[PDB]
């Protein structure tokens, strides 16, 4: 399958470029991609838009969330909604590492991107 | 120097539209033509800033889609 | 040279899209071969294989005038 | 808006094209520059035919010595010249006194040597 092997070094060589440009955002979603935790939706840019993400396991929610902050694509995002892979609310406080085991992995994290400027304007 | 990444990042825009139309996405009327439109904002940025936050929309469309690549290439 | 290696496969695909907005897939023949040589390109294992292909795909452009303006040449 | 992405994509392709610094393809594109254009693809195999427009005295001087025509970083072995009515014209024929009576563009004919 010639096409196959084309794609293939096509795809290899896409992300030899990505990582040759050194851009801080996309390495931070390509290493996050790596680890299981990719996003469901278009990456937003622009100011409480929403976004998105799955979260593989505990240690890679450990790795990217921390209160109600989400870092992810060189930005930070204000989480507004946990919920299990039976579309079920999950509240932050129950993802411990002693309660996780009993989560239904994965878990689906919808957060709007943060702004710091005159927030109260 | 950032001209020289000005250049490199349009080409990749060219290249992950390339695998994205390989991927069959062009079957999803919507999801193709914002990827289309991403790809033509990259190639008309005018700063290298502009160009990258447009690549991390673009590329989020192929790392949303699990086990059409791989992990051995991320 | 991995480098060089992966700017000369980036090149590749940008010329062979340039040619399809150019309608070359209209030509269901030259369309062929410009195809075989891009897959050649990217499935090089060294920058000479890669840079031969590539004057040969690259001609095919060349040849196109009135589709490519002189500024970019 | 097409055109400009159109054009955006094309003056990219030219400056990946230059950074590379391949001797070959700045040849090919240099000659392009002047109206020194290929009519089939550049072949890669020793005695394979080549067709280019040559369109002035100065760009057949420029590439061309003897029977020898010099292009994509090879020597081809010029087999036979044309101009716009499709008439075979002589190397003799090539002069700078001589040009501004042939029927220019020109069209050469050669074989890669190897």
């Amino acid at each position: 399958d010639k096409r196959a092997k084309v794609t293939s070094a096509m795809q290899t060589m896409l992300f030899t470029m990505l990582r040759k440009l050194d851009n801080d955002a996309l390495n931070n979603i390509i290493n996050n991609a790596r680890d299981g935790c990719v996003p469901l939706n278009i990456i937003p840019l622009t100011t409480a838009a929403k976004l998105m993400v799955v979260i593989p396991d505990y240690n890679t929610y450990k790795n990217t969330c921390d209160g109600t902050t989400f870092t992810y694509a060189s930005a930070l995002w204000e989480i507004q909604q946990v919920v299990d892979a039976d579309s079920k609310i999950v509240q932050l406080s129950e993802i411990s590492m002693d309660n996780s085991p009993n989560l239904a992995w994965p878990l689906i994290v919808t957060a709007l991107r943060a702004n710091s400027a005159v927030k109260l304007q | 120097s950032n001209a020289s990444k000005m250049s490199d990042v349009k080409c990749t825009s060219v290249v992950l539209l390339s695998v994205l139309q390989q991927l069959r996405v062009e079957s999803s009327s919507k999801l193709w033509a914002q990827c289309v439109q991403l790809h033509n904002d990259i190639l008309l940025a005018k700063d290298t800033t502009e160009a990258f936050e447009k690549m991390v929309s673009l590329l989020s469309v192929l790392l949303s889609m699990q086990g059409a690549v791989d992990i051995n290439k991320l």
